C-alpha cells in the first residue's frame, strides 16, 4: 500500500566536472611521497 | 707511473652501447653517479645518443644493478622538461612501462615515479601510457603492500582515466575495481584513501564500473572513511557513494553506513547534506531493512529538518522528499514513520511543497509522500487543516487537462499519484465532504475511461470511498458512472473489479 518507491539519477551531477572542469593535480600531496619512496 | 688519474659523455655513450655486457654494466653505474649532479645532469639531457642507449639499456638488459642504475638515471632526468622531454622522444614511456612487470623494488619505484613526472608535465604521455599498455600493468601492481607506492600507482591511473571512458572500460577489464576497493577496506595512509577515491569518482560515473564497485563492497568500504578527519577523502567518498547508490539497493551489511549518512544530514556543509539526502533516497528504494535502519537511528526527523533548511532548494527537497516517500511505505515501521513526519512537524513544509516554485519532479514526489502519510489516520484531518485537498485537485485537474513528459515528468503519473492520494484521504468522513465539494465526481468518473489501468483503478477506488454517502452516490450515478463499471467488472485487474462492484452495489 502506498505511492511507488523510485530511484534518482545522478547522471548530469556526475559527469558535470569532468566536462566542464580540468583534473585536479596532486603533486603538492605526492611530491614528497615520491622523492621518500625513492 | 701510472698517470692520468684525477667529452665525458660522449665516451660514456659508446660504452653502454658496447656488445660487452660487463662493460655496459660498468658504464651504467658511471652514469647514474654523474645523473645525480645537476652539472653532469644537462650534459646528459642534452644528448640524444646518451638518453636513447639509457632508456635501451634499461629494457634489454638482464642485470639488476644496471638495471636499476639506468631507470635510476631516467628518474633524475625526470626532474627537468628538458629531461622529461629527452625520455619521451627517446622512447622512454614504452621502456618504463616494461619495467612496471620488474620483480626488482627500487626499478618499479624508479619507474612508477618518473612515469607519474612524466604523466603530469609532458605533453603527449597520457597518450603513450595507454598505448604502451601502462594502464594494465598499474591495476595488476595495486596487490602491491607498499602504500606510498600504491598512492603513486593510483594517482597515475586517475590523470590516466579522467575523462576518458576508454581508458575507464580498460581498467574495468584488468579487475581494477575490486583492487581499488581492497585498498580501501585495507589501509589507512590518508594519501593513499584519498587518491584511490579519485580513481574510484572517477570511475563511478561508467556504467560498466558502477555495478562491478558495488559488487566488490565498494559501498560499505566508502562508509568506512565518512567520518575520517580528512575533508577531501569524506567529500570524495560522498560523492562517490552517490554516484554508484542506484546500483547498490541490493547490498547487505549497509547498516553502519545507512548510520552515519543520517548523522551527515546535521552537517552545517550544505553540500554534505545535499549528498546524504541522495544516497539515502536511492538506498532506501523497495529495501525494507534499509528503510527499518534509517527509521530506527532517527532518520525521520533529520529528513525533516534537511526539509526545512533546504526552503526552495530542490536539489535538496526532491532526495530528502523521496527519501521520506520510501520511509512511509512497504515495511514494519512504516507506520511509525508516518506519525514521526507529522510529530516532528512537517505536515505543514510538505503540503506547501505541493505549491510553486517546486518543479514537477519534487511536485509528483510530493504527492507520493503525502499518499504515504494519509495512509496513517491521525494525519487526516492535519492534512485537511494545511490545504492539501484542494492543491491534490488542482494538480489532477491540470495534468488531467494535459493527457487529453512535461518538465520531465509524465502528467499521467500525476493523475494517478493525485487520485491516488484522494482515494486514500477519501477513507475520512470529513474528507469526503472537501472532496465532494470540489465538484471533483465528474472527472473521477471521466478517469474510468483512461487506458492506464493504475489509473481507474484510484479512481473507481475514490469514487467507492465516496459512494458510502447516499447523496454521493446519486451524484455518482447521476453522472453515468454506471455503464462504464459495469463494463469494469470484467477487469483483468482485481482492485477494479472489486472497486466496481463495490460502487454498483451502492448506486444500488
Amino acid at each position: 500500500l502506498g505511492a511507488n518507491d523510485e530511484l534518482i539519477s545522478f547522471k548530469d551531477e556526475g559527469e558535470q566536472e569532468e566536462k566542464s572542469s580540468e583534473n585536479s593535480s596532486a603533486e603538492r600531496d605526492l611530491a614528497d611521497v615520491k622523492s621518500s619512496l625513492v | 707511473a701510472v698517470v692520468n688519474l684525477i667529452r665525458a659523455i660522449p665516451e660514456l655513450t659508446k660504452l653502454l652501447n658496447d656488445e660487452d655486457q660487463v662493460v655496459v654494466n660498468k658504464a651504467a653505474v658511471m652514469v647514474h653517479q654523474l645523473s645525480k649532479k645537476e652539472a653532469s645532469r644537462h650534459a646528459i639531457m642534452r644528448s640524444p645518443q646518451m638518453v636513447s642507449a639509457i632508456v635501451r639499456t634499461m629494457q634489454n638488459t638482464n642485470d639488476v644493478e644496471t638495471a636499476r642504475c639506468t631507470a635510476g638515471t631516467l628518474h633524475n632526468l625526470s626532474h627537468h622538461r628538458e629531461g622529461l622531454l629527452a625520455i619521451f622522444k627517446s622512447g622512454g614511456i614504452p621502456a618504463l612501462v616494461k619495467m612496471l612487470g620488474s620483480p626488482v623494488d627500487s626499478v618499479l619505484f624508479y619507474a612508477i615515479t618518473t612515469l607519474h613526472n612524466l604523466l603530469l608535465h609532458q605533453e603527449g604521455a597520457k597518450m603513450a601510457v595507454r598505448l604502451a599498455g601502462g594502464l594494465q600493468k598499474m591495476v595488476a601492481l595495486l596487490n602491491k603492500t607498499n602504500v606510498k607506492f600504491l598512492a603513486i600507482t593510483t594517482d597515475c591511473l586517475q590523470i590516466l582515466a579522467y575523462g576518458n571512458q576508454e581508458s575507464k572500460l580498460i581498467i574495468l577489464a584488468s579487475g581494477g575495481p575490486q583492487a581499488l576497493v581492497n585498498i580501501m577496506r585495507t589501509y589507512t595512509y590518508e594519501k593513499l584513501l584519498w587518491t584511490t577515491s579519485r580513481v574510484l569518482k572517477v570511475l563511478s560515473v561508467c556504467s560498466s564500473n558502477k555495478p562491478a564497485i558495488v559488487e566488490a563492497g565498494g559501498m560499505q568500504a566508502l562508509g568506512l572513511h565518512l567520518t575520517d578527519p580528512s575533508q577531501r577523502l569524506v567529500q570524495n567518498c560522498l560523492w562517490t557513494l552517490r554516484n554508484l547508490s542506484d546500483a547498490a539497493t541490493k547490498q547487505e551489511g549497509m547498516e553502519g553506513l545507512l548510520g552515519t549518512l543520517v548523522q551527515l544530514l546535521g552537517s552545517d556543509d550544505i553540500n554534505v547534506v545535499t549528498c546524504a539526502a541522495g544516497i539515502l533516497s536511492n538506498l532506501t528504494c523497495n529495501n525494507y531493512k534499509n528503510k527499518m535502519m534509517v527509521c530506527q537511528v532517527g532518520g525521520i526527523e533529520a529528513l525533516v529538518r534537511t526539509v526545512l533548511r533546504a526552503g526552495d532548494r530542490e536539489d535538496i527537497t526532491e532526495p530528502a522528499i523521496c527519501a521520506l516517500r520510501h520511509l512511509t511505505s512497504r515495511h514494519q515501521e512504516a507506520e511509525m514513520a508516518q506519525n514521526a513526519v507529522r510529530l516532528h512537524y512537517g505536515l505543514p513544509v510538505v503540503v506547501k511543497l505541493l505549491h510553486p516554485p517546486s518543479h514537477w519532479p519534487l511536485i509528483k514526489a510530493t504527492v507520493g509522500l503525502i499518499r504515504n502519510l494519509a495512509l496513517c489516520p491521525a494525519n487526516h484531518a492535519p492534512l485537511r487543516e494545511q490545504g492539501a485537498i484542494p492543491r491534490l485537485v488542482q494538480l489532477l485537474v491540470r495534468a488531467h487537462q494535459d493527457t487529453q513528459f512535461v518538465e520531465g515528468v509524465r502528467m499521467e503519473e500525476i493523475v494517478e499519484g493525485c487520485t491516488g492520494a484522494l482515494h486514500i484521504l477519501a477513507r475520512d468522513v470529513h474528507n469526503r465532504i472537501v472532496i465532494r465539494g470540489l465538484n471533483t465526481i465528474p472527472l473521477f468518473v471521466q478517469l474510468l475511461y483512461s487506458p492506464i489501468e493504475n489509473i481507474q483503478r484510484v479512481a473507481a477506488g475514490v469514487l467507492c470511498e465516496l459512494a458510502q454517502d447516499k447523496e454521493a452516490a446519486e451524484a455518482i450515478e447521476a453522472e453515468g458512472a454506471t455503464a462504464p463499471l459495469t463494463e469494469l467488472l470484467h477487469s483483468r485487474n482485481e482492485g477494479v473489479a472489486t472497486y466496481a462492484a463495490a460502487v454498483l452495489f451502492r448506486m444500488s
